[PDB]
């Protein structure tokens, strides 16, 4: 299993939470709530709702550049299943946690001066 | 030729290409070396089947999916491969070459901390803000008597 | 006359009368089978309902179509602390039970 | 006799995969119409007096109601004992990750993020059962050993889970942890404020 | 289809019940019945 | 064999008797008017109704005149009621939409225009062979 | 070496599982007999891996590859995934690719020289199956049909088409793709070539209702067994091809 | 004016999406698989007054150019110059990527 992300608002989607619009194109749109659904339906922009994660970003209130945002990505090519790797990946992703955490206050406060 | 004959001569015709050419087979050569299976021979290779029938039969049978796992150590066919970890995907943060990013991650923290990038920084400055939240109590006050006469 | 088109009985006879129950603790009418050449054990126990939630199931149930698959299931949570034996209460038998 | 004055603990009666019998009495429902206590067909739209109610109560002899007719009554309240449920986890209440899987390393515990709605939280040792019960919440259920030998395959499947729901369930919660929200959030501005 | 009360159906799940739940309810009955013993005798 | 398929999880029945739904495939058909469902039960009132993945008997209301006059057998690919899969994923589509087949579950078309469900798609394999996306 | 099989009753077989020079993946059923075929014919020379592809079983329509590589589509899971990579060995390489048609088995039909594609894939998708498959790819059509891994059976040694193509459309793909190439059908008269059977350098499996013209056409085409040849078709299978098929 | 207002967020009511339009308006054979999905004599004007931007069909070209001047028809315009939501905009909006080796 896994966690998803909003389509809309981009909050994490864990299992059973939402819904999925099929379009006949070929593309799964993945909602997190109702309220997502619902503003999708009635064709609502996430970039100018101002409660979203697409709004925060486009407005430069997230930190976009950072080097611990590299860390994450959808891995497309399988690596083989290592027990010592997937520890220290582990130990990586909880370190990374802490940095990102400590830079992003930092960028708060620099949006507060 | 009628349409029937037609497509019956589609049918036993032969396309080749024009070049005379034959592209490189792979067969691996224990293919030749392989012996037939026979179901009356008694030392045929055991299958699948004949163990799902000495184990039960269908819909009993419960198959081993990782018996057929090629790993470095044999020892880690059967763990509990990790997938969520604090609210994130562990498959997301895979990456064979981790430990050069991690360290390349630690050099740039260390080399922030020695410039002060998380370096954390008066009376009167209070005492005036102080005043103003007085005055603005003090101006509420008086509408809310304005809205009561 | 007879009922042109058939049709089942609204709800089950088996359930009457759809009185309140009389007792706020639900009763236990049968406890199982008493076999001598068995360990001693007990039978039941009580707890408190809290709640509802998800979980994902790794399904290994042979020939379902879900097998080998993760399954999304509900579940209920029931608060269980400790019970404390107090008491013993012996029964015999005669014709009236 | 030994077991005078002392504390049993539910693992020491029951097992995790075990199918065990649930009673307790249902939801109470107050007096409730033949429409949603016997779930009979609505009469067409304004039917004279009424059209949540069964149309003929008597049509033939005897010159009684019968028994067997629906009537409006008392709806929920009544006791149940429901069979072979599975058990997915016994939880244990020292266990600060006890709503923690092999897969999920999440250390959490079994109570969801602002609690049980109407409930609380769950401290002690807990049942975990797939499906629903007969009670509702804060109810005093009756576990009960499965009166005959199991037929079925379920009774004997062992559960592996991967994942339990911690999220809130009063609202559409997004978050497991208040760790979790707080990362995905960021900070706010109370936190500068504190 | 035969019913649930059917002879055949009654057999099978004797057969079920005496060869395959039996033992493996047996064996958590041992479980279960030594550590309610041992406290107990605690 | 009659045309119910076997193995098929419950799911919510999103198309009753007298929908009218867009035809998948390029039979010639443009929309199909259901009349029946293969493997419906005996109930008062109720109406018969399928899902994706359910063979319903249909006629024609738009397309070829050669079609017009005769009930084909036709399989659900998409609905756009809500369901739920086993993975605790609800799900619906843009349309209502079906393919043509005998009964035996061979197309009577020789393409799929959109996608098909997993359901459709696993249970009729001609269908899972004819499909260009499986959502 | 063409074997008759079915998955559960099922006579198409390429819906169910994937061939290549390298290894096999069949769909993960209630029983072991679909498994057991390929097993019987393949005895541990190249690897066999039970697959599920998007919680579906139809896994040979869903997935393409050839002995260099293997093409996944975007909604298989991360499990699904892993499972796959620690099956297969590592000269095989594995990518998950966001394709928008993504049943990979209906549009990409390979052997280990050279792919037919559906004519409307991405570029991004052409060039990453010229990469990981290691082949010249082209957008081709068979008899009109852009379903090309459905409606064409390909290996090293030869091809078997749409029954409805014609002659100078055979002889063009034949040239394009360095093979014989013949119109036939499998599974008594079906024209749903590659969901009717999978085929290797060394082994094909069709499907039980497969008659026995269409069966030597089959071994004749894919030089499967001793003495066999396209050839024997217009030389010496003709009279019963065309008494057959007439 | 929207007619029939009470069900125009059921999904028998739904209309193109934008990012749709975008790629309609980038790519002809997108757009020709759509128009494909219709059928040419029931449209109006025999389907040869089409708006991209709108996703609209007209009865005749003087209805198509009158169109042009309205505020729908500038409001879409407006949408298209900002930019279609789409799932690149979504991972980047988390900062979630898609590594291809
Ligand atoms: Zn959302
Ligand atoms: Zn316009």
């Amino acid at each position: 299993m896994r966690i998803e992300n909003c389509f809309f608002c981009g909050r994490p989607a864990w299992p059973s939470k939402g819904i999925t619009f099929m379009r006949n194109d070929g593309k799964a749109f993945r909602f997190c709530r109702s309220k997502c659904h619902k503003n999708f339906k009635m064709k609502r922009n996430p970039r100018k709702l101002k409660w979203t994660k697409a709004y925060r970003k486009n407005a430069g209130k997230e930190m976009v550049v950072d080097s611990t945002l590299q860390f994450a990505a959808r891995r497309n090519v399988p690596v083989r299943y290592n027990r010592e790797l997937w520890q220290k990946t582990l130990k990586a992703m909880e370190r990374i946690s802490e940095i990102r955490a400590r830079r992003e206050r930092v960028f708060y406060k620099k949006r507060m001066a | 030729i009628g349409t029937r004959l037609q497509e019956v001569m589609a049918r036993i015709h032969v396309a080749t290409p024009m070049d005379g050419t034959t592209r490189e087979t792979f067969i691996p050569e224990a293919v030749k070396n392989l012996k037939k299976y026979d179901k009356n021979d008694p030392n045929r290779r055991v299958l699948a089947r004949d163990i799902e029938e000495a184990n039960g039969g269908a819909g009993v049978f419960n198959v081993d999916l990782r018996k057929d796992w090629i790993l470095e150590n044999p020892e880690w066919k059967y763990d509990k491969i990790p997938e969520i970890f604090d609210g994130k995907n562990v498959y997301d943060y895979i990456d064979p070459d981790i430990d050069a990013k991690l360290q390349a991650l630690e050099e740039e923290e260390e080399r922030l901390e020695k410039e002060g990038f998380y370096d954390e920084d008066d009376e009167e400055e209070e005492e005036i803000l102080q005043k103003a939240e007085y005055i603005r109590e003090q101006h509420a006050l008086i509408r809310n008597e304005a809205k009561m006469r | 006359s007879h009922r042109k088109y058939e049709a089942p009985r609204h709800g089950s006879l088996a359930f009457l009368p759809r009185k309140r129950a009389a007792r706020h603790r639900g009763r236990v009418k049968s406890f199982p089978k008493d076999d001598p050449k068995k360990p001693v054990h007990l039978t039941a126990a009580m707890g408190y309902k809290a709640g509802m939630t998800t979980i994902v199931r790794d399904l290994d149930r042979p020939g379902a179509k879900a097998h080998k698959k993760e399954v999304v299931e509900a579940v209920t949570i029931i608060d269980c602390p400790p019970m404390v034996v107090v008491g013993l209460v012996g029964y015999i038998e005669t014709p009236r039970g | 006799r030994s077991l005078f004055e002392k504390p049993v603990t539910i693992d020491t009666i029951f097992e995790k995969d075990e199918m065990i019998d649930v009673i307790a009495v249902t939801k109470g429902h107050g007096f409730v119409g033949v429409t949603a206590r016997w779930g009979t067909k609505k009469l067409p739209r304004k039917t004279h007096k009424g059209l949540r109610k069964v149309a003929c109560i008597g049509a033939w002899h005897p010159s009684h109601v019968q028994w067997t007719v629906a009537r409006a009554g008392q709806m929920g309240y009544h006791h149940r004992t429901s069979v072979n449920h599975k058990i997915y986890r016994i939880g244990k209440g020292d266990d600060e990750a006890n709503a923690s899987t092999e897969t999920d390393l999440t250390k959490k515990k079994i109570t969801p993020m602002g609690g049980f709605v109407r409930y609380g939280e769950v401290n002690n040792d807990y049942v975990m059962i797939k499906g629903s019960v007969p009670g509702v919440k804060k109810r005093i259920m009756t576990l009960r050993k499965s009166l005959f030998t199991h037929t079925s395959r379920k009774a004997l499947e062992k559960v592996e889970l991967k994942w339990i729901d911690t999220s809130s369930e009063f609202g559409h919660g997004a978050f497991q942890t208040a760790a979790e929200k707080k990362q995905f959030m960021g900070t706010l501005k109370k936190d500068l404020q504190t | 289809a035969k019913s649930a009360r059917a002879s055949r159906i009654k057999e099978n799940h004797q057969r079920f019940k005496k060869n395959i739940a039996g033992p493996v309810e047996a064996a958590r009955l041992e479980r279960l019945s030594a550590k309610l013993m041992a406290i107990a005798q605690a | 064999k009659r045309g119910a398929p076997g193995g098929k999880l419950k799911m919510t029945l999103g198309l009753p008797v007298g929908a009218i739904m867009n035809c998948a495939d390029n039979s010639g058909a443009r929309n199909l008017y259901i009349i029946a469902v293969k493997g419906a039960g005996a109930r008062l009132n109720r109406l018969p109704a399928g899902g994706v993945g359910d063979m319903v008997m249909a006629t024609v209301k738009k397309g070829k005149p050669e079609l017009r006059k005769k009930v084909h057998p036709a399989v659900i690919v998409r609905q756009a009621k809500p369901w739920k899969r086993f993975d605790g994923v609800f799900l619906y589509f843009e349309d209502n939409a079906g393919v043509i087949v005998n009964p035996k579950g061979e197309m009577k078309g020789s393409a799929i225009t959109g996608p098909v469900g997993k359901e459709a798609a696993e249970l009729w394999p001609r269908i899972a062979s004819n499909a260009g996306v499986v959502m | 070496m063409a074997v008759r099989a079915q998955f559960e009753n099922s006579n198409e077989v390429g819906v169910f599982a994937t061939l290549t020079n390298s290894y096999c993946l069949v769909a993960l059923g209630a029983s072991e007999n679909f498994y057991s075929v390929f097993e019987a014919e393949l005895q541990d020379v190249i690897p066999i891996c039970r697959t599920t592809i998007a919680g579906t079983r139809i896994i040979g329509r869903l997935t393409a590859g050839n002995r260099k590589g293997l093409l996944v589509p975007t909604t298989t899971t991360d499990q699904e995934l892993q499972h796959l990579r620690n099956s297969l060995p590592d000269d095989i390489r594995i990518q998950r690719i966001e394709e928008r048609l993504s049943a990979l088995g209906n549009v990409i039909v390979c052997n280990d020289h050279t792919a037919l594609i559906h004519p409307d894939l991405e570029r991004e998708t052409e060039e990453i199956i010229a990469d990981v498959l290691g082949v010249e790819v082209f957008r081709q059509t068979i008899a009109d049909h852009v379903l090309v891994g459905s409606y064409m059976a390909l290996s090293n040694q030869g091809g078997l088409v749409h029954p409805k193509t014609s002659i100078q459309d055979q002889d063009e793909l034949s040239s394009l793709l360095g093979v014989p190439l013949v119109a036939g059908s499998v599974n008594r008269g079906s024209n749903v070539i590659g969901g009717g059977m999978v085929v290797n350098d060394w082994l094909a499996v069709t499907g039980l209702d497969t008659t026995a013209p269409e069966l030597s056409v089959i071994e004749s085409v894919f030089r499967l067994g001793e003495g066999a040849g396209p050839g024997a078709i217009n030389t010496s299978m003709k009279n019963t091809i065309v008494e057959s098929f007439y | 004016g929207v007619f029939a207002k009470r069900t125009m967020t059921k999904t028998r009511r739904r209309l193109r999406d934008l990012d749709q339009i975008e790629r309609d308006l980038r790519s002809p054979r997108h757009l020709q698989q759509y128009k494909e999905t219709k059928a040419a004599e029931d449209l109006p004007g025999l389907g040869l007054y089409y708006c991209i931007e709108c996703a609209k069909w007209f009865e005749s070209e003087t209805s198509l150019v009158g169109h042009r001047k309205g505020k729908p028809h500038k409001r879409r315009l407006k949408q298209l110059k900002e930019g279609a939501y789409t799932h690149e905009e979504a991972m980047a909006a988390i900062g979630y990527r898609i590594d291809n080796g």
